[PDB]
RNA sequence: ACCCACUCGGCACCUUACGAGAAAUCAAAGUCUUUGGGUUCUGGGGGGAGUAUGGUCGCAAGGCUGAAACUUAAAGGAAUUGACGGAAGGGCACCACCAGGAGUGGAGCCUGCGGCUUAAUUUGACUCAACACGGGGAAACUCACCAGGUCCAGACACAAUAAGGAUUGACAGAUUGAGAGCUCUUUCUUGAUUUUGUGGGUGGUGGUGCAUGGCCGUUCUUAGUUGGUGGAGUGAUUUGUCUGCUUAAUUGCGAUAACGAACGAGACCUUAACCUACUAAAUAGUGGUGCUAGCAUUUGCUGGUUAUCCACUUCUUAGAGGGACUAUCGGUUUCAAGCCGAUGGAAGUUUGAGGCAAUAACAGGUCUGUGAUGCCCUUAGACGUUCUGGGCCGCACGCGCGCUACACUGACGGAGCCAGCGAGUCUAACCUUGGCCGAGAGGUCUUGGUAAUCUUGUGAAACUCCGUCGUGCUGGGGAUAGAGCAUUGUAAUUAUUGCUCUUCAACGAGGAAUUCCUAGUAAGCGCAAGUCAUCAGCUUGCGUUGAUUACGUCCCUGCCCUUUGUACACACC
């Protein structure tokens, strides 16, 4: 054939960051939990998933997408 | 490759068959391509009585070497159709007369 | 195949023919766990086996 | 001098073979394993090699005498079958000619091939047997090419990673052709489905048709192939299977050490022809009667009416039969097969046209039809696959199939008005009548049809008819080109197609060459089907109008046949 063209810079697929999960379930003094992290409120969404916080933004990860709520 | 042959063609023989025939094609051990007739009896190769009396069917068979084809034709006894013409149309059948009794002067009879 | 050994083949083949031919006489004269699996799911259809409660704040 | 009979000794020839030989053949090459008349000479697998060396003869050239080492499994003889030949003798054919017809080759365009160009212009095929072929009419798709973007749909096994998370997904933003979380910023989600590595698979219009199947094309518009009994040969083999005649034909007659047979040809099968004979038919049609309109009247002539009834089967339809067998007669010939003429017949060219078609051959074509396949390559930055766009159409030119024409046997405008083979919509948008709107293309409202029922009588085209034009590139011709409107489709730009006005080229019957064809054929002419969303200048079929000239021959060409030669048999590549 014609081997190998190829301009270069390959492409990498993906991290999935680390990211040892949740601590993100704040007591106060022994042993209350008072639950940073809001959760959605859609009937797909039973309360156990919760809410990314960036700018403009509280975004539902178990909504693959749906319901950007926004506060 | 005669031995399966030669005997597949026996076997068809002995059941009644007018004639057979076995083509094997294809590469068998050696590189290039060969090709057998393994034929016993008797078989018409045209017109309408080839859809009448002979049964065709190839085969492939699949080995470690290539390819080979079977091929297979069976003649079957014309006389036993029991539903068709009993025969090829060539056959032309005369009946035999018989011996008769000569001259016998009138003497008619009476009832 | 070689003409050479030509003999022992319609030989073989022959004996090939006599013991198809045995085998195809011989044949002419020769010699629960119900449990409805379609219908065990709506046999086994009892509860206790679920759970459902949720939707805070 | 000649004739006839004989007999010696000559040069030979003819037939036989008792006999001999491996045979070809041989009255010697016979009278040999039943091996002995006398005698001379030479040979002992093939090369090496008639070479080296010595001797001897010769003016020379060379003669006579004449080794070995080494190498090698064959060389050789006669005959048989093949295959081949730029040898001889015969045949067969409009893919040969003859007598002609209609042409191509010149032109414009259409199309395919080469060439060039290109990011790519994917590719197979190159005499008949590559080039309107791969059903190959490609806007996406197709699609193999090129510029770029995703995805795994990487089975399974072990190992590694890892429930403190193996892995999955994504809002917005950036980014990108892209409302692809492709990638990145941010950080929710996901739960053992994946990931990582090795082994092992998988896909591939990647390669190899010179590894194969299968299929097809070619030889073959041909007539060839074989076995039983017998005759010849030690044998492989041969005769049968053939000089001649005849045929489309190893089709027959006849001759005949052959006799009688089978595959292939023929038979057969399908289609187109003939039935007033049989069975019938509101999905086929006829007469009569109602019901019914028009023109004539003196009874008539010409229509309407999917059932208002009665009858029939000529036409139509398809079932079963019938018919042809080259019949009758006469010519011709070995009075054989046959062949030619006349009468009759629906039919007398194998009745016309097809389908099927033995044995064998080809390194013919097809891995790009196949989830047919060996091997090789590749397999995650992919030769997998999908998405976007481009390309297969690219244009100094060479070649092939075609299309349309150069006009007055014509264009044009009105008018007459006649076919046949088809196809046509279910979980659907196919074939489409009819009524309106529109110059047109088309649009819109409805309708019949899963069909002998509706489209459709497919009112097709040439053609026939009355006018306009007048030989002037003319009103022949319609390339090229501008502007406008519609249809197909997600998309029409490099313009899918259709309509309209305008633009009005080449081409005045075409060099050397070359194709096809013998009767409902040639040619002219359109139509249906295939392809198809749209696109036929292509193909496969069909019917319409309907000639001229052969009814012969081997000159050209192509192939079969013997004869013959061969040191070829992987068979003249
Ligand atoms: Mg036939
Ligand atoms: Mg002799
Ligand atoms: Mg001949
Ligand atoms: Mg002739
Ligand atoms: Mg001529
Ligand atoms: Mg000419
Ligand atoms: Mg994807
Ligand atoms: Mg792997
Ligand atoms: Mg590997
Ligand atoms: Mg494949
Ligand atoms: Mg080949
Ligand atoms: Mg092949
Ligand atoms: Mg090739
Ligand atoms: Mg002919
Ligand atoms: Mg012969
Ligand atoms: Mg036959
Ligand atoms: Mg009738
Ligand atoms: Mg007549
Ligand atoms: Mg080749
Ligand atoms: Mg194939
Ligand atoms: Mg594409
Ligand atoms: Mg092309
Ligand atoms: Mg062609
Ligand atoms: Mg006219
Ligand atoms: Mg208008
Ligand atoms: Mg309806
Ligand atoms: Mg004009
Ligand atoms: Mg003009
Ligand atoms: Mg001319
Ligand atoms: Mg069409
Ligand atoms: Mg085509
Ligand atoms: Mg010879
Ligand atoms: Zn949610």
């Amino acid at each position: 054939k014609k081997v190998y063209t190829t301009p270069k810079k390959i492409k990498h697929k993906h991290k999935k960051v680390k990211l040892a999960v949740l601590s993100y379930y704040k007591v106060d003094a022994e042993g209350k939990v008072t639950k940073l992290r809001r959760e959605c409120s859609n009937p797909t969404c039973g309360a156990g998933v919760f809410l990314a916080n960036h700018k403009d933004r509280l975004y539902c990860g178990k909504c693959h997408s749906v319901y950007k709520v926004n506060a | 490759i005669r031995r399966a042959a030669y005997g597949v063609v026996r076997y068809v023989m002995e059941s009644g068959a007018k004639g057979c025939e076995v083509v094997v094609s294809g590469k068998l051990r050696a590189a290039r391509a060969k090709a057998m007739k393994f034929a016993d009896g008797f078989l018409i190769h045209s017109g309408q009585p080839v859809n009448d009396f002979i049964d065709t069917a190839t085969r492939h068979v699949l080995m470690r070497q290539g390819v080979l084809g079977i091929k297979v034709k069976i003649m079957r006894d014309p006389a036993k159709s029991r539903t068709g013409p009993k025969a090829l149309p060539d056959a032309v059948t005369i009946i035999e007369p018989k011996e008769e009794e000569p001259i016998l002067a009138p003497s008619v009879k009476d009832y | 195949g070689d003409d050479k050994k030509e003999l022992s083949a319609e030989k073989e083949a022959q004996a090939d023919a006599a013991a198809e031919i045995a085998e195809d006489a011989a044949e002419a004269e020769d010699a629960a766990k119900k449990v409805e699996l379609d219908a065990e799911r709506i046999e086994t259809a009892e509860k206790e086996a679920y759970v459902p409660a949720t939707k805070v704040k």
